[PDB]
């Protein structure tokens, strides 16, 4: 499966960005879904996690209080807004996979990576 | 002097009575009471058997050749020396039984503890053990023994002759000693890779318990400063080691077990970990009923396993020191003749054999069966009380 | 607290067809909760390593992996060409404590 990004585009410091990650063919519910952001020739930075199931989103440490992220299991899609942009994330931004604790599929994570969106502040 | 041959042989006469009694103590301790009846003791009966025959037949019949004068044929003379090798390489061939007994018993414990096989194999064994003496003493000597002169008559032929005398040798003690020492060998090094990974693995266990347990003890003491996190955030990983310390339903029963504590510790983390504000007072207590009734049964259960492997573990050592000690007072008794005619035999015509400390070596064999009685109720005291 | 992760090597370079070891630390101890990634300039990171010694299908077996207490190590035995990229190693001991290593280029 493919999840594809398509909020490439460039938005002003303090605008309001908004991105989307859809699913190609796995349910969303049973499986949760993490933003990974990438700066131009740096480390991953992780941004947050939705889960359409048991309704927990957790978000990242310099990155809570301007991120909102929302999951429609009818959608099968997964929506991040920035609320504010402060010039430092300006990345790459990627969203994966990721499973529930029973079995396998937790200890396989982070696999069937997206193509990725490019964000510039 | 003419008085000292009466002495010598009342003295061989009470030796021998000695040795006879003391044996017939040891097979009636052995036939009266039926609870050493069992593996322990099948392949030890020939030990005071076979040497006991040594003492109705080596220390009588040496009487008449050495303090009286010769009245015997030269067939009998070799039939006594056929007893002489058939019931001393008996003892050592016992000895080499046990000890693959043994380790059939501790390396092959997967199949051979858990199904013991048929007994009627156990005398097919004892009966050929003798007879591998035979074919070991029996007819080589037979052959070599084939001499005119009649100097040293039941003293064998085929000395003076160092290659079959320096094969010999190698096979009776060497060869019996390597298999002896291979088998302790195995059997301590087995046991010790089963208690090795058992004491690493309660270890490693218990390390991870008493982690989950100072963790708890801090989430019951529950900060306003939102430190429930970083005390999961280490129980999560205690769980985690703890859940892939393999000792079937039984193994889905503990995994089981630690997937719904894991899933416990998940959900008592969100509320933290969503930054949500009501962290509903730490509720992670409901672990203690997990703690103390799930994954308790293999905190006690593995605990009892590793008592199981050391008390095996000093019982091997027991049986391994007790077949050391055998081996050794019997290597202590065989060498000074072993020591007496393969480096005497360059010259063995005239007065070469015939010496004090070569006849003291003779006796000194005999005496190796006139200890091994005494020493027989070291293993076990029950012959002792009894 | 963050459990940081700290991947030792940060530039490596070897012939084609040698033995590359990576290494990567955390402060807080994690069981088999580390994973290695691999990133091309242009496409996503691949899970090859998953759990702490293991492969998920799709990766040949050249790549390889150990732990001991906090140390994980990836293990290139034989390079190739295709094999040449940064090396991420990821920790995911719960959904909100992912924390990415430095990474290495190879
Ligand atoms: C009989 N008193 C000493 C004790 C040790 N010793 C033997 C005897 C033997 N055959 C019996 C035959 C006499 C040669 N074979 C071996 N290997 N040792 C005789």
């Amino acid at each position: 499966v493919q999840l594809v990004e398509s909020g490439g585009g460039l938005v002003q410091p303090g605008g309001s960005l908004r991105l989307s990650c859809a699913a190609s063919g796995f349910n969303v519910v049973v499986f949760s879904i993490h933003w990974v952001r990438q700066a131009p020739g740096k480390g991953l930075e992780w941004v947050a996690y939705i889960s359409s199931s048991s309704g927990s989103t957790s978000y990242a440490d310099s990155v809570k209080g301007r991120f909102t992220i929302s999951a429609d299991t009818s959608k099968n899609t997964a929506y991040l807004q920035m609320n504010s942009l402060r010039a430092e994330d300006t990345a790459v931004y990627y969203c994966a996979r990721w499973g529930y604790w029973p079995g396998e599929p937790w200890w396989k994570a982070f696999d069937y990576w997206g193509q990725g969106t490019l964000v510039t502040v | 002097s003419l008085s000292t041959r009466v002495t010598l042989a009342f003295f061989m006469s009470l030796v021998a009575f000695a040795i006879m009694l003391g044996n017939a103590l040891v097979i009636l301790a052995f036939v009266v009471d039926k609870n050493l009846r069992h593996r322990s003791s099948y392949f030890f009966l020939n030990l005071a058997i076979s040497d006991f025959f040594v003492g109705v037949i080596s220390i009588p019949l040496y009487i008449p050749h050495t303090l009286f004068e010769w009245d015997f044929g030269k067939e009998i003379c070799v039939f006594w020396l056929t007893t002489d090798y058939l019931l001393c390489t008996a003892s050592v061939y016992n000895i080499v039984l046990i000890s693959y007994d043994r380790y059939l018993s501790v390396s092959n414990a997967v199949s051979y503890r858990t199904q013991h096989t048929g007994v009627l194999k156990i005398v097919t064994l004892m009966v050929a053990v003798w007879v591998l003496a035979f074919l070991v003493n029996g007819p080589m000597i037979l052959v070599s023994e084939s001499w005119k002169d009649e100097g040293s008559e039941c003293e064998p032929g085929f000395f003076s002759e160092w290659y079959i005398l320096a094969i010999t040798s190698f096979l009776e003690f060497v060869i019996p000693v390597i298999l002896v020492a291979y088998f302790n060998m195995n059997i301590y090094w087995s046991l010790w890779k089963r208690d090795h990974l058992a004491r690493r693995q309660l270890a490693d266990l218990e390390d991870n318990w008493e982690t989950l347990n100072d963790n708890l003890k801090v989430i019951e003491k529950a900060d306003n400063a939102a430190q429930v996190k970083d005390a999961l955030t280490k129980m999560r990983a205690a769980a985690l080691d703890a859940q892939k310390a393999t000792p079937s339903p039984e193994m889905k029963d503990f995994r089981h077990g630690f997937d719904i504590l894991v899933g416990q510790i998940d959900d008592a983390l969100k509320l933290a970990n969503e930054g949500k504000v009501k962290e509903a007072q730490a509720a992670a207590e409901q672990l203690k009923t997990t703690r103390n009734a799930y994954i308790q049964k293999y905190l006690e259960r593995a605990r009892s396993t590793l008592q199981r492997e050391h008390v095996e573990l000093l019982r091997a050592r027991r049986l391994a020191k007790s077949l050391a000690i055998l081996l050794g007072v019997f290597a202590v008794c065989w060498a000074p003749y072993s020591l007496f005619t393969i480096v005497l035999s360059f010259y063995s015509s005239a007065t070469g054999p015939k010496s004090v400390w070569y006849r003291i070596a003779f006796w000194l064999q005999w005496f190796n069966s006139f200890v091994n009685p005494l020493l027989y109720p070291l293993c076990h005291k029950r012959f002792q009380k009894a | 607290s963050d459990i940081q992760m700290t991947q030792s090597p940060s530039s490596l370079s070897a012939s084609v067809g040698d033995r590359v070891t990576i290494t990567c630390r955390a402060s807080q101890s994690v069981s088999s909760a580390v994973a290695w990634y691999q990133q091309k300039p242009g496409k996503a990171p691949k899970l090859l390593i998953y759990s702490a010694s293991s492969l998920y299908s799709g990766v040949p077996s050249r790549f390889s992996g150990s732990r001991s207490g906090t140390d994980f190590t990836l293990t290139i035995s034989s390079l190739q060409p295709e094999d040449f990229a940064t090396y991420y190693c990821q920790q995911y001991l719960y959904y909100s404590l992912v924390t990415f290593g430095q990474g290495t280029k190879v």
